[PDB]
């Protein structure tokens, strides 16, 4: 089965796992730091999605070292995941356009 | 819940003079403030929307201004027909809220 | 007609529909929540565009569960739409460079 | 000369023009609106770059209809420009990898 | 060795260098400006990552001319780096799909 | 609309002494504050821009400082030629606004 489509899926499943683990770890890392707001799971999950898509509203963000390290992993996983989907869409268009020319 | 303070509650002015009603918000609300007029036994009537935007059908005598937490509704050359209660209303945050009202007296 | 160009258009039309529906639903979901600011249609539409392009200034953002779920759909539709345009531009360059070599 | 590289350049020049015009128009559109901060040219230009790259810190953002419409044009021009560069990098890699296989 | 994979790596190493130099220079540029917050190295580095990935939470941002110029270099290096990774993933999928068809 | 408070309204100082004018903004405006000098019968003259930036042609005796909501204009070694009215002006938010003014007295 087409690799680009398989990697896209794998990418989606993996991103969903990173979001959940990131939500868990962000809370674990931020509690104990005075002033921290990334401290309950439901909003932490919203924050992770917010970060992965790189939207970053600024309603929530990490203030501790480990919270930031978790944030980086989430940003990168999201950028990579969506970037991989774009790449797969490119392979589909390239392959089909070849057909449209015969090859 | 945003609190809108209208003080003084009663304003006295001489015919033709310029008058100003104040409305203070408990927190910054941009320019999401609207003004209403309610004559004795009448229903409220929109005068100014978004702090300073004119509404068609309203004497050009009426104007509003301000932003943030302080707002002013002004009447240049007051006259008998302006005697009424004036209310501000905010739409920045849910739920919408109304000021307590300021009575115009001539 | 070239699929990559067709999918690009379809993507644009679809994004515009997601923006409008997202604006409508965001208001529907946020009213009733104390403190919510995503509550009038004109700014909600600005918010959706702001989210779809992933700029996220932070002047407006959802605070309710359904508002956030709507936000996710908007982020993803935008990322996918613009990602699909990039993919189509890649197919155009790849196809034309092939020509520039004869093929 | 390779189209993908030409379009990349054209894209860069065009983006720089959109940034400057966007800075000018943003100020033109926001002055006259109580509370507006996008009202002097130097920061407006910083804002436009901030928007085009989609970073959106939230230190400055438009509050008027026309300021927002200008903002949309800037976001899209930036997304398209950088997206076009990525597409050109894809064509370069695809072309060269073909060579690495003989073709 | 495959160029797209080599350029990806070079891109990563280069980005890491831009982040560190950007952190250093941002602090150097912002100190001396009343009100500036991008003034200690640990958070400046968090800020640079935040900018490169284009997340931009708004917890930290430059207020001086040179700080902003540094910010632009960081945004562009990040966009280019991640864009180059996407391009390499496209070349891998395109190459492998060709194989899946024999070529 | 940003309010700029200049208090005290009058400042008395002895020749050569150091003097300081204060300007307080109703909300945080970074360093977007500018100072002007207006002698009797004269037009305003820019002294300091962006809270602390020097302007060419202005005695090095003048300096400004501050950020956020509190700003200071300072004169080190006052002299007769400094007798005038001093105004602050903000450009952070529209519309631009002026402080009420502080008179320097020797
Ligand atoms: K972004
Ligand atoms: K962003
Ligand atoms: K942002
Ligand atoms: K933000
Ligand atoms: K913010
Ligand atoms: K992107």
């Amino acid at each position: 089965s087409a690799l680009h489509w398989r990697a896209a899926g794998a990418a989606t499943v993996l991103l969903v796992i990173v979001l959940l683990a990131g939500s868990y770890l962000a809370v674990l890392a931020e509690r104990g730091a005075p002033g921290a707001q990334l401290i309950t799971y439901p909003r932490a999950l919203w924050w992770s999605v917010e970060t992965a898509t790189t939207v970053g509203y600024g309603d929530l963000c990490p203030v501790t070292l480990w919270g930031r390290l978790v944030a980086v992993v989430v940003m990168v996983a999201g950028i990579t995941s969506f970037g991989l989907v774009t790449a797969a869409l490119a392979t589909w268009f390239v392959g089909r356009e070849q057909e449209r020319r015969g090859h | 819940d945003i609190l809108l303070t209208q003080s003084p509650a009663i304003l006295s002015v001489s015919p033709g003079e310029r008058v100003s009603f104040s409305c203070r918000a408990s927190q910054s609300i941009g320019t999401d403030i609207h003004w209403y007029q309610q004559r004795t036994n009448g229903s409220p009537r929109l005068l100014i929307k978004y702090a300073s935007e004119s509404i068609s059908g309203i004497p050009s005598r009426f104007s509003g201004s301000g932003s943030g937490t302080d707002f002013t509704l002004s009447i240049n050359s007051v006259e008998s027909e302006d005697i009424a209660n004036y209310y501000c209303q905010q739409s920045n945050r849910w739920p919408f809220t109304f000021g307590s009202g300021t009575k115009l007296e001539i």
